[PDB]
RNA sequence: AGAUUUGAGUAUCGUAAGAGGACUCCCUUAACUUAAGCAUAUCAAUAAGGGAAGGAAGAAAAAAUAACAAUGAUUUCUUAAGUAAUGGCGAAUGAAAAAGAAAAAGACCAAGUUGAUAAGAGUGUAACUAAUAGAAAAGCUAUAUUUAAAAGGGAUAAUUUAAAUUGAAUUCAGAACGAAUAUUGAGCCAGAGAGAGUGAAAGCCUCGUCAAUUUAGAUAUAUCUUGAAAAGAAUAUGGUUUAGAAAAGAGUAAAUUUAUUUGGAAGUAUAAAUCGAAAAGGUGAUAGUAUUCAUCAAAGUCUAAAUAUUACAGGAAAACUGAUAGCAAAGAAGUACUGUGAAGGAAAACUUAAAAGAACUUUGGAAAAAGAGUGAAAAGAGCUUGAAAGAGUAAUAUGUGAACGGAUAAUUUAUAAGAAAAAUAGUGGAAUAUGUUAUAAAUAAAGAUGUGAAAAGAUUAGAUAUAUAAGUAGUAUAUUUAAUAAGAUUAUGUUGAAAUUUAUAA
RNA sequence: CGAGAAUAGAAACUCUUGAAGAAGUAAAUUAUCUACCCGUCUUGAAACACGGACCAAGGAGUCUAACAUGGAUGCGAAUGAGAAUAGCAGGAAAGCUAUAACAUGAAGAGAAAACGAAAAACUAUGAGAGUGUAGAAAUACAUUUAGCAAUAGUAUCUUUCAA
RNA sequence: AUAAACAUACUUUGAAUCGGCCAAGUCUGGUAAGCAGGACUGGCGAUGCGGGAUGAACCGAACGUCGAGAUAAAGUGCCAAA
RNA sequence: AAAAUGAAGACAUUUUAACGAGUAAGGAAACGAAAUGGCGUAAGGACAACAAAAGUAGUAAAGAUUUAAAGUAAUUUAGAU
RNA sequence: AAGGUUCCUAAACAACAUUACUUGGAUUAGGGUGAAUCGAUCCUAAAUUACAGAUGGAAAUCCUUAAGAAA
RNA sequence: AAAGAAUUUAAAACAUAUUAGAUUUAUCUGAUGUGUGAGAAUUUCUAGUUAAUCCUUUAAUAAUAAGGCUU
RNA sequence: AAUAAAAUAUUACUUUGGAUAGUUUAGUUUCCUGGGCGAUGAAGAACGCAAUGAAUUGCGAUAAGUGAUAGGAACAAUAAAAUGUGAAUAUCCAAAAUUUGAAUGCUUGAAAGUAUACUAAGGUAUAUAUGAUAUUCAAUAUCCA
């Protein structure tokens, strides 16, 4: 849940700021994800898209890989040389693609992407070392209470408590008399249905045994 | 709950339960207590027979705090200290130590005499006393104290 | 029932709604906190007297008043010029109502002055008052000997003003001093010994004699001029 | 001639005007309406007209309440209270002290005093000046008491404001679709499962969100330094020799009358005409005189905080409306359009994922039509869906001055009910019934009465350290030594209801 | 001849039609019977009384405040204290906690001054609980006991010129 | 004598209504009126059904949806069942 | 209306008896033997595949046109386009 | 005066001029208004409006050379 | 004639005397001082006498005035 | 007695119409923070400015934009030129800001204009009321040689 009182959770206000956003905030919104080869080289997840980049469409009718020929920020789309449609009379027009359906396979990095990528790389590392500091502190407090256990138990399977200790409370007799008719009838039908299923399960097991 | 009003049950009835011969018009005899002496005189005679007139002397500025005098009867005196204390001092007489009931501390100024007191001595401290209040306290073996 | 409803005027422009009420709490509480952080002595809601309420309907109750009279400060040996600087309310407009009011509110000031810890005007240890306390500390010990003695043996001219309690201590920040010094001690069940004279005291006759005496002054004056 | 007074011109440096007026302070004698008519009254400090202000304004430091075991500037909220009172005593109008809270803050002129008096004032600047309320000046002094070199600079911290940055986890696999976020399967994150976008429904695709970081801006917030820690200074009650032997708001308070106003009623407030004080006096609301009592000390000024806001600007929310609704206005809306003018004042949302918005042929003067093609689908631009009223086409049926409806049948059409199976006589008993055993389950206690422990505390008497000290078991804090009274909470005995009903396997 | 009663006796069937469409139901037409224009004012309208050419969408007992009765609810000589306001966790127009001013009530009468309630009540009828007998199935009588609510009437007490 | 226990006695809160009209082995004013106004009762208003050809009041009789019968007012040459 | 039965069946129980016209008007909700019974519109809080993937939906929602079924009725349900 | 591009030309006829129009004061696009001597500008008529002054609770009104160290 | 202990420590109004100053005018201004005002009787009742006596004008009375209550 | 042309009825399809359903860059209300205009010329009005603009938007003779600082590769209906030696885009900054409008030299009707001084053309100042200072004066107004 959001706790910053400055930002709004109104869907209508969000769309209005999307349509009326200027060019500065439109560039940072048409980002795309790097491919595996580029992610390993730069340790960067996603960067804003750029012209003369090479992308690969992953969602759509045609999953071709091409070169970005136009980054249209007013329409929030991009253009690829490979994706074209002939316009009846013969000329071809590019087909607009949303920038979230492609992944970059070859950067066009002149001088400012280099500075950006280095900045984007250190931010990932700085957050990783901060999460590690928190995680050990959480683990350190868990050992002080359960010294025989290790924090890896939370990632494995969990064994439920099978003990079924019952409690005597002088209201179970009144339970049927504390429901309204709409919820009494549904409760009784569930009991009747559950019993019949158990009866058929019992008869099947007897047949299987015999 | 607008779904439980009579309007929802009178949909389809033309007049909405107000009559056809005599409609639901704007007024039914005037606005407010109009006609208190002409056409609604039978209402004021029947249900407020002393509404019109004057009685008593005017108090130009009434000091309502001077008439403030909370009252308690004799039978209700012991409830100020409770039955626990009352039973504790049940077997006392003159000479030894007796509980004091501070009516003023509890907000009661005048002590009236109504009902019956328990047959134990007690000391009653208050601002005013009725004649029968002091008689009933003295007839049981107690004393009356003034205050303020 | 005869109806008396005053809606003939334009009440719609007279309607005041309280939609800002849940935000007055947040405003006042936050401002109340902000003052405490600024100078915590300021929000202490400076000490106030213990004065009776007016009229016989309320006269047995005590409530905080505004400001100590100049006679109560003198009785408690506090300067009226220094009183306002150490969180004491001063009301020169208050005429001393009685000796009991004078004594009761003199204890309130003395008790407050014992719990008071005034910090030095200058935080440096080289402050004159701290130095002055060291210089006359030898005289305090011999003074504290004779005072401790004739107190211990006994049990008309006094100091005009006492000393301000000035020292260096940890800042235990208390948001008000009126809730530390209670107006009235808790009331227990009072109880008395029954005497023969108590049984004989006739309260009603005393009430009517007191009333009838007041209503016979006219008869005295009327018969005098004749 | 010269010394003054008064009034002008010019020059220099400034100042007011206009916009806005939601909230704020005021001026003015509206009516509709209610009174079942209406004329006082009500509507009503209400509408219109006019003036003046700020981020708030107004008010504010008693010529105030009260009659008490007394309070104590102003403001705002609760209550008093639909109450006292007012009113053709009709309709109707209508407070305040007490009491409970938010916030708290007190200072100045005038007059008086000091007069080798002080670029501008001597027809007076400046300095002092109040509840022990005969003050005011110069120098000595006693006792209590307060006291770091002020103001202003520089630095760190803390609290806030804004901007910037960062901000996890399927770029997972199969099937299918025009298209995956949906579906199936296997995982992961979460102090982040608020929200938006993406060919279609996303916690893990993008942007953000949770936890954060950095940088700037302030605080009258603390620290260190400039800054020495001294000289002195300051508060109050006295004594002392001189100096002095006061003042305290005037066309004001009040009075007669008139008018408005008020709950204020033999006059609550304001104003006008006339009259007009003081060796003071005002108030205690029934007019008058007198004597006591109580309580204040008018006729000059300022003053933060708590409070209001439907102007306007920036934000956030919503059991609000969803294109005849919601602002008049979801598009170039106070727009088109009307009036000489003041003014009046609308209508109109949607193709598709993407224009890929048919593009070439034939007919036609052309507009267009028919093929052709795009698209998942013409959804074809008068473009999501596409009702009713009104028509056109096709199929069916009927008939003499209305038509339609209902009951009953006939004709035609439509809908629509089934796959098991006899008697007798060999075997073959199968669900179930009866009652016998065993198992399991469910179902009985509401209370009554004993014995303990116990945290935070409360009281009382000592000890230690600090501060202060009134001659009233000295007070206050902190740490301990004991003792008494109760203790929220809490542990554990005795007492007291069974033998039935279902299901299961023989 | 014969009631009662005791003892013994006897009831399981045919035919036709129906997925080549039974029974029923619906639509259209025909035939016999049947049927005046809806809403409203009005004693009375089908009216020569008024509104209505047709369709779609919109369209009219609501909100605030005071009182009273009544049904469900908590507490009960008290109830409320979501009076303002002050705190808590969580970040919250929500939730929780505040020995508390006051509101209504516990006492009533009088214009006001001044006052301020027991013979620890009485009478009548009345709800309920038993024991016996009998019919005899339920039930119907006899008798002992208690007398609540309600109604009416009495004393006694507070206030008022007057209850 | 006859009837009466879903009898009887009510209490509280409240709706609509007080323009009426008709009949007659009745009356008053008027020449009289389908006129105006009254006493008692039944109706119409608020009421459909069967009959009087038709009709607010006349006669029989008052109504959940139906089947079968005996009927009421009144009818039995045809319309029209007899 | 009166008897009988009554933790959940179900059709708002079972039996018997009497009754059912109606303008103005009234009978709010809840009340197991229910102090009238219900249909529909929109929004808010819940419930909706009980074994750890829990109402329907591109294997076609809402809407529109009709054909049939259930209900005395308000209306509901389903098929086809 | 009022209108305001309706003036001229070319292309073009979906709408408009109660049929039609190849026409148009209708659609589209261009072009077009030349002053020392004509007018405005200058003067005053009926009348109108300022600073200061007078009046008014106010908005504002009066005065037009009278009231002014003005003009 | 009969019953009656009365509650417990921080004090100012000034009625004043007596002085230290100043003043002439309805003359004032300080300080020293005691009581006041102080606290570790009061009620009932019988017989007189005096006085007052329908309620209110809200600090207490008085004579006028005004308002209440009944008719 | 006969006709089904017209008429009527039902269904399917198409048409005129824009209901219904789905939807929202718009409103309404409450709350929080501010409440920051003007002679240094405001609010308002008018005219003008884009390569192709009529409205609208932004702007003012430096015109749909200039410089500076951030910002990092676009805009597009069609061309051009510029562009990592810095395109878009952002701003409480800098320069600049036409005619008017309290409008303020005089005039102003839809009015074109025009006077003086200072620095031909351009640009500044000159309205009314008012405070302080400076300077020049007026009046025997009071004294006065």
């Amino acid at each position: 849940m959001k706790f910053n009182c400055k930002v709004s959770s109104n869907p209508s206000k969000a769309r209005k700021a999307l349509y009326t956003a200027n060019a500065s905030q439109r560039a940072l919104m048409m980002s795309a994800r790097l491919s595996k080869e580029l992610r390993e080289k730069y340790n960067v997840i996603a960067i804003p898209i750029h012209k003369d980049d090479e992308v690969k469409i992953i969602k759509g009718h045609q999953k071709v890989a091409g070169k970005v020929t136009a980054v249209r920020r007013s329409k929030y789309v991009i253009n690829i040389d490979k994706l074209t449609k002939t316009k009846a009379n013969g000329q071809t027009v590019p087909i607009a693609i949303r920038p979230s359906n492609v992944i970059i396979t070859k950067l066009f990095l002149n001088k400012d992407r280099e500075a950006l990528l280095a900045k984007k790389a250190e931010s990932r590392k700085s957050y990783k070392e901060l999460v590690a500091k928190r995680n050990e502190e959480v683990a350190k407090a868990f050992t002080a209470v359960y010294p025989a256990l290790n924090m890896d138990i939370f990632g494995k399977k969990v064994e439920p408590i099978t003990e079924k200790k019952p409690i005597r409370i002088p209201s179970k007799k009144m339970a049927e008399k504390l429901m309204s008719k709409p919820t009494l009838r549904a409760y009784k039908t569930g009991i009747k249905v559950h019993k019949a299923k158990n009866a058929i399960a019992a008869y099947k097991a007897a047949l299987a045994k015999k | 709950a607008t779904r439980f009003r009579q309007t929802r049950r009178r949909r389809g009835h033309v007049s909405m339960g107000y009559g056809r011969i005599g409609k639901h018009r704007k007024q039914r005899g005037g606005r407010g207590n109009a006609g208190g002496q002409h056409h609604r005189k039978t209402w004021f005679t029947t249900f407020h027979p002393d509404y019109f007139g004057k009685h008593g002397m005017r108090v130009f500025h009434l000091k309502a705090n001077k008439y403030y005098c909370p009252s308690i009867n004799v039978d209700s005196l012991w409830s100020l200290v409770g039955k626990d204390v009352q039973a504790q001092y049940k077997n006392a007489k003159v000479g030894e130590e007796v509980p004091v009931i501070d009516c003023v501390k509890h907000g009661y100024f005048k002590v009236l005499g109504k009902g019956f007191l328990p047959k134990q001595p007690v000391i009653v401290r208050a601002r005013y006393f009725s004649e029968k209040a002091q008689q009933k306290i003295k007839a049981v073996g107690g004393a009356c104290e003034l205050t303020a | 029932a005869v109806s008396n409803i005053h809606f003939c005027k334009d009440w719609r422009s007279k309607v005041h709604t309280w939609f800002k009420q849940p935000f007055r709490k947040i405003r006042r509480h936050q401002t109340r906190v902000e003052k405490a952080k600024a100078v915590f002595p300021a929000t202490i809601k400076s000490l106030k007297p213990s004065v009776h309420c007016m009229n016989q309907r309320f006269n047995y109750k005590l409530r905080l008043g505004r400001g100590f009279t100049l006679k109560e400060l003198r009785a408690a040996k506090i300067d009226k010029n220094l009183a306002r600087t150490i969180g004491i309310a001063v009301d020169p407009r208050r005429k001393e109502s009685s000796k009991e009011c004078l004594n009761r509110n003199a204890q309130r000031l003395t008790e407050y002055m014992n719990r008071l810890v005034v910090l030095p005007k200058v935080h440096a240890a080289t402050a004159k008052r701290l130095v002055l306390n060291k210089k006359n500390a030898e005289a305090k010990t011999k003074k504290a000997a004779e005072i401790k003695k004739f107190i211990a043996e006994h049990n008309k001219k006094t100091k005009q003003f006492n000393k301000l309690p000035v020292q260096q201590k940890e800042a235990k920040q208390v948001l008000d001093a009126n809730k530390v010094i209670r107006l009235t001690a808790p009331c227990t069940l009072e109880t008395k010994t029954l005497t023969k004279g108590m049984k004989a005291f006739d309260a009603v006759a005393h009430l009517r004699k007191a009333k009838n005496v007041a209503k016979a002054v006219s008869g005295i004056v009327k018969g005098q001029k004749k």
